[PDB]
RNA sequence: GAAGACAAGUGCUUGUCGUUCGUUAAUGGCCU
């Protein structure tokens, strides 16, 4: 049974997040709603439902602390200059992030974010960081909670996405990589753990209009791990246009070659890519478009084949806007613009 | 319903309840009388729950179910103690704990008893004459376990130690969901789907009254002395019967009502009630999962009762820090003088050719717009006169009128200023006469005051001036 | 935190005759058009039901005019003598015409071709034809005949009840909204007649002793009416049959008398009266029925009327004149798949379980001398305040504020000789008032004692200080004068 | 009003205090 039959939307489904450890769907749009539904198999039912008040929703992402793991902030923004922080009775501690500590000149929109974990390195003190899309190269990272305004790079062109790669060095201590994109496909790769640098550039073969890069097969920023322990490197980078194709890199010789060939350049979709999002163990790879009904195309991994059987001409999906995945059950929540989150379960799982 | 099956303890202070959470079944423990975080997950997403009870040595529950095995979980450590295996691989339909012999139901009619102490399996038994068996519990004749009731769509009572069925009843169309011993001579009997509950004897065989609801019936438990029965039903509602037992005669209705329905207007589902002496602790769900409770005596609650809680329905987000609108409560409240009326100390309020007639009839009536043409005249003799020709009473007028256009126009203090010289001074006898000269003259008396005060600063400006005058008139 | 205050506005103590809201309120009947007549107009008489029309009488024509285009509509030109009234009926569908001929017509609104009745009453000239409010079949008619008929329009033959009685000249009578038995006659003699219909019909009830004649009489109230007669008017109370208020601020006699009651307007109910002075003048009986605003006109006015309450739309004020005008006073009053795009733009919460609302109330927008008092530019806030298109009332407040907050040396610290220019070309023009020579004296005696040294080799500050001089002069003298008026109330008191 | 302590003269003179007693002027401005 879909996640909207409970209490259906009124707007196109914008963002969806699953919960790391919790059964929960967070769905969001331009209804100003976010919308918490709880994930059962047959009767889904809302947890809440929050409604902010001239505040359209755009991206929607849970984050979890490694170290508390009780803190369970909910992040939600918009095309707007503030960032609406819920954390986790009856009324709603909501406080918003509307304070660019050095500088507003860069972001005056804060509806592409995402939320990754940093550590200080001297202390092994780790906590989330929230990254953010700014003017022309501007990707500015700010403190999760305190709200200061951490670090911040600046890539050459224009931004269109930005995606981050974890790397166990030793026993507890891992270093945050950003990877980030140029429209061009000038990928660089800055090293958040110490200050602000560069670790590599290199060039996506092709991809003259990119729309999103996704680092995959590990923990990642919207389905990580829950402490210091079980966070792995990624082992694939897959790198999005906008003419449909979809190149993928392996990360055991993407981060050596420095001009990596693509393993292998999928062509099934056709209009510009909306959500490229892999599965948790790293075996599929959801690739989602926004501008047709019935654009979703899943890639088995790493045979780089696209599923014959799934999808049919009988399966709704509609213009699928943002797709997730789950952090246990395998399942697949798929958004649309009638505002329907439509679920499926992957079997094997 | 989000809430698959759940179970009260013994006596009332705890269930066990069983969830779907992402495809994987968690079975939490909480407290009905008064958060909680403790679950125990199952590590299998084929697997699921289908029978479960409590166990009164920390205390434990028993979890019977689909892959076959039946766990023994204690509640206090989030852990499975042991596993009680049946030999084949069945789900287990119905399980019943009375002193240390556990009994099961498999799902091809096999019986099975199980042992607390030694961890065992007593005698895998297998019995003719019922095809279908998924409900059993064994009756409390002392510490014996014999004669175990078990039924599926048709109830026959077994007794362990002949090996045979003793005595049939005449069951119920459809499968039989709540089967529980009441008495030591009647047990209720209720259908799946079906709004009828008997109170069948386990010696006379003859059902002894029928309990009839409002509507489907899903959950049942009763009081120990079968003086209550709590009944739960499928649309979410409860109802209790007083005194069943009691001698329509042959079908009992529901003597008391309780449903729960939220404070916006919603209506609220209710699963699993409980009852004791004097004392229903009806149970729901606040949020999708979470479940809430509360305590309430029954017995002076009237024939229809509705239960009103507390759904964040359509609640507005007040904030600690925050106050009605936007500022916080620490931030001081700035002055704002807004439509504020501003006065002063001094405004008492309720405290030869002439133009004579002219004038008259321009303050009789409020004609302003002719009063300014008479007003127009600056030869002071023909002011002299028209003072002379005028009525006394129309003189106060012409006061109040004079004061408010000086007050106005600081311009025309010029002229004016004659004006009122010379009413005063013909009119003079008249204006001791009458007392309240602070009442009628206010207008004048303010402006006059007002623009009297200004002489020691607009003389303390003159000198300055004449300072820097004098300093560049020599040189 | 906290947020910034906004400056406030300096004011000084109010003068006496300030502008009251009521006063705010009826000045918006502003564009006052002038239409050229044949004759003295003489009745001027709204619509009840659809109030976008009002019916102005002449010289042997009424003619319907509009409330939106204020213009004529119609012209009804079917009389042979001048017709005097012509009033609506309450349905709004049929208007009475009463002629100097002697016999009355009465048709359908918006349609001069179908004359529907010709009601031959006496010989008499008719003055006044009104119909009844509260019921909508009988018409009620004076006449020079002195006697008042009550018409059928069922039976426009014989008259229901000769309504007689009257002492000379019943020239305006009216209905009371309580009582459908009770009407209201006036004569022309003063002796105000109250008649009732249910019964016989052939003498008053009472009457009410006014002495000079009236000339209208309008029900106020279902219990008060109102009576427009001579030189002042007087209200009466029905039930105690005794007058309660009378209000002579008038120069000539009031001859025509309208009201209206919860319209839209800062007071509950209005009621103002013609005087044949040119003025048509307002009041309130729940202020004792005090005068509260009042028009001017040229020639003396005969007719005065005001829209009804239910308009929906301007509001006029009809006054007509004896010099044939007609002066009218108004108030007046993308693509489909981007609409599924973005959906939820017009939701507002109204079915989520939690709502919160945190965006800050935007304000007034900022001034140009606030944005450097809140930035600090002082010297540069002081040459702001004076450009010449400004208000004289801020002006005051930048001096004021700076003054308070800040010092009057720090905005004078960086000024050159022609900076000061615009600030002595305003101290010329300020130091008149009262309310703002008090800090006239300190913001020109920081320029005399720092910037003395300059006035010694510009000539240009010279004739500044001079003409300075030569002002104040005038002011110390009127101060001084001012001294001595007040020591006249010491005298007198 | 006094004492305790440091600079400018080729060893003392030339001022002031995060010292006690007695006494009626670092280009540096206020969010979203």
């Amino acid at each position: 049974k879909d996640a909207n039959a409970s209490h259906p939307s009124h707007s196109a489904i914008q963002s969806l997040s699953f919960h790391p450890s919790k059964p929960l769907l967070l769905t969001g749009g331009y209804d100003k709603t976010l919308r918490i539904y709880h994930i059962d198999g047959k009767t889904n039912h809302l947890v809440t439902s929050l409604h902010l008040v001239g505040s359209p929703i755009q991206t929607c992402t849970f984050y979890t602390s490694l170290s508390n793991q009780n803190q369970q902030n909910i992040f939600t923004a918009g095309r707007r200059r503030y960032m609406h922080s819920w954390d986790l009775s009856q009324t709603a501690k909501i406080e918003k992030f509307s304070r660019l500590y050095g500088h507003e000149s860069t972001q005056r929109s804060f509806e592409n974010f995402k939320v990754a974990h940093l550590q200080n390195s001297q202390t092994n003190s780790v906590h989330g960081i929230v990254l953010l899309q700014g003017n022309n190269g501007w990707i500015n990272i700010l403190h999760s909670t305190s709200g200061l305004w951490l670090m911040g790079c600046k890539i050459e062109g224009v931004i269109t996405d930005f995606c981050i790669d974890y790397q166990p060095i030793s026993r507890g201590k891992f270093r945050t990589i950003l990877i980030a994109v140029n429209a061009y496909g000038e990928v660089w790769e800055f090293d958040l753990n110490k200050n602000g640098h560069v670790i590599r550039r290199w060039k996506d073969q092709g991809g003259v209009g990119i729309t999103k890069i996704q680092v995959g097969g590990g923990t990642t920023t919207t389905c990580p791990a829950l402490q210091i322990s079980k966070i792995k490197q990624n082992r694939w980078l897959a790198v999005g246009s906008e003419s449909g194709f979809v190149n993928l890199y392996d990360r055991n010789n993407a981060m050596t070659s420095s001009t990596p060939t693509p393993v292998a350049a999928l062509d099934q979709l056709t209009t510009t890519i909306s959500n490229l999002q892999f599965s948790p163990d790293g075996q599929i790879l959801c690739m989602a478009s926004r501008a047709v009904k019935d654009a979703l195309r899943l890639v088995h991994l790493p045979s780089c084949s696209v599923f014959s059987n799934w999808p049919t001409s009988g399966t709704p999906l509609g213009k699928v806007t943002s797709v997730a995945f789950s952090p246990s059950g395998g399942l697949l929540a798929v958004g649309n613009e009638q505002g329907k989150v439509r679920l499926w379960k992957l079997n094997h799982y | 319903s989000p809430v698959l099956q759940s179970a009260y303890d013994p006596s009332g202070q705890y269930l066990c309840y069983v969830t779907v959470a992402l495809d994987k079944q968690r079975v939490g423990v909480q407290p009905t009388q008064r958060w909680n975080e403790n679950f125990l997950y199952l590590e299998d997403s084929k697997l699921k729950v289908t029978c479960l009870k409590w166990v009164n040595d920390t205390v434990a529950i028993i979890l019977g179910m689909n892959n076959g095995e039946i766990w023994l979980y204690s509640v206090l450590a989030n852990e499975v103690t042991y596993k009680f295996t049946t030999g084949n691989s069945y789900e287990i339909k119905d399980i019943d704990l009375m002193g240390n012999q556990l009994w099961c139901i498999d799902s091809s009619d096999a019986f099975y008893q199980f042992d607390l102490l030694q961890f065992k399996l007593l005698q895998h038994f297998r019995i003719n004459n019922c095809v279908q068996l998924n409900k059993l519990t064994i009756v409390p004749a002392g510490d014996s376990v014999a004669q175990l009731l078990v039924a599926s769509h048709s109830i026959s009572l077994i007794d362990i130690e002949e090996k045979k069925v003793v005595m049939t009843f005449p069951g119920h169309v459809s499968p039989v969901s709540t089967l529980q011993v009441i008495t030591n001579e009647f047990f209720i009997s209720g259908a799946e789907g079906d709004r009828f509950l008997n109170v069948y004897d386990i010696h006379s065989g003859m059902t002894k009254c029928v309990l009839v609801a409002e509507s489907d019936i899903k959950e049942l438990s009763h009081s120990g002395q079968a003086d209550s029965i709590a009944v739960t039903t499928e649309d979410g509602s409860l109802e209790i019967f007083v005194d069943p037992l009691v001698s329509g005669n042959k079908s009992k209705k529901s003597s008391k009502k309780i449903q729960i329905v939220s404070k916006d207007g919603r209506k609220v589902p209710i699963y699993n009630a409980f009852i004791n002496k004097d004392l229903l602790n009806v149970s729901w769900l606040q949020n999708a999962t979470m479940p809430y409770f509360k305590n309430l005596q029954w017995r002076e609650i009237p024939n229809e009762y509705t239960v009103e809680i507390s759904l964040n329905w359509n609640n507005k987000n007040k904030s600690a820090d925050r106050d009605l609108h936007g500022k916080d409560l620490a931030s001081a409240t700035n002055y704002v003088e807004g439509n504020a009326r501003v006065t002063s100390g001094d405004n008492f309020k309720h405290v030869t050719g002439t133009v004579t007639v002219i004038l008259s009839q321009a303050l009789q009536s409020n004609d302003h717009s002719l009063l300014e043409t008479v007003l127009n005249n600056r030869d002071e003799r023909v002011i002299r006169d028209t003072i002379f020709r005028l009525k006394p009473a129309l003189a106060v007028i012409l006061l109040e009128r004079l004061a408010e256009r000086i007050a106005r126009q600081t311009h025309r203090q010029g002229p004016l200023n004659v004006w009122v010289k010379w009413c005063l001074i013909i009119h003079g006898g008249y204006l001791v006469s009458i007392p309240n000269l602070m009442s009628t003259l206010s207008s004048l008396h303010s402006t006059l005051k007002r623009r009297s005060d200004l002489l020691p600063r607009l003389l303390a400006l003159d000198a300055r001036l004449d300072c820097t005058i004098n300093k560049f008139k020599t040189l | 935190s906290t947020a910034r205050p906004r400056i406030i506005t300096s004011k000084a103590p109010l003068l006496p005759q300030q502008t009251t809201p009521e006063q705010r309120y009826w000045r918006q009947y502003t564009s006052a058009q002038l239409v050229k007549e044949h004759n003295s107009v003489t009745h001027i008489s709204f619509n009840p039901q659809h109030p976008h029309d009002f019916a102005v009488t002449s010289s042997t024509r009424v003619q319907i005019f509009s409330s939106r285009t204020r213009q004529v509509i119609k012209t009804f030109s079917r009389f042979k003598d001048v017709v005097y009234s012509a009033s609506f009926r309450s349905d709004g569908k049929l208007l009475c015409a009463g002629d100097a001929t002697g016999l009355v017509s009465v048709y359908d609104s918006y349609n001069p071709r179908t004359i529907l009745l010709s009601i031959n009453a006496s010989t008499h000239p008719t003055h006044v034809t009104k119909f009844h409010t509260q019921d909508n079949k009988i018409l009620a008619t004076a006449s020079d005949d002195r006697v008042t008929r009550l018409w059928d329009i069922s039976n426009a033959y014989e008259p229901q009840l000769e309504l007689t009685g009257a002492t000379d000249y019943v020239r305006t009578l009216s209905f009371i909204p309580a009582a459908p038995h009770l009407v209201a006659t006036g004569s022309y003699d003063g002796l105000i007649r109250l008649y009732d219909t249910r019964s016989s019909g052939s003498t008053p009830i009472y009457s009410l002793n006014h002495d000079q004649p009236v000339e209208n009489v309008i029900a106020v109230s279902p219990t008060q009416i109102v009576s427009c007669g001579g030189n002042n008017f007087k209200v009466w109370d029905l039930t105690s049959n005794k007058k309660l208020y009378e209000r002579g601020n008038f120069n000539k006699a009031v001859t025509c008398l309208d009201y209206v009651e919860n319209f839209d307007s800062p007071m509950q109910s209005a009621l103002i009266a013609s005087s044949l002075d040119g003025h048509v003048k307002v009041f309130d009986p729940l202020d004792n029925f005090q005068v509260k605003f009042g028009w001017k006109f040229s020639g003396p006015v005969l007719s005065c009327a005001v829209s009804p309450s239910t308009a929906q739309g301007n509001r006029h004020l009809v006054a007509g004149l004896s010099s044939g005008l007609l002066a009218i006073r108004t108030k007046k009053k993308k693509s489909n798949n981007f609409q599924r795009m973005m959906r939820g733009s017009e939701y507002q919460g109204d079915q989520e379980h939690i709502i919160h609302n945190d965006k800050v109330r935007s304000q007034r927008r900022m001034r140009a001398f606030e944005r450097n008092i809140n930035q600090f530019k002082w010297s540069e806030a002081l040459d702001n305040a004076f450009v010449p298109g400004m208000a004289k009332e801020l002006t005051l407040t930048v001096l004021q504020e700076l003054r308070k907050r800040g010092k009057v040396r720090v905005a004078l610290y960086g000024r050159d000789e022609s900076t000061l220019e615009p600030l002595l070309n305003w101290c010329l023009k300020g130091i008149e008032d009262v309310r703002s020579a008090s800090i006239v004296a300190d913001w020109v005696a920081v320029v005399l004692e720092l910037y003395g040294n300059t006035l010694e080799s510009s000539p240009v500050l010279q004739e500044l200080m001079i003409d300075l001089k030569t002002k104040v002069r005038h002011e110390i003298h009127k101060s001084k004068e001012a001294q001595r008026i007040e020591g006249m109330l010491q005298l007198l008191t």
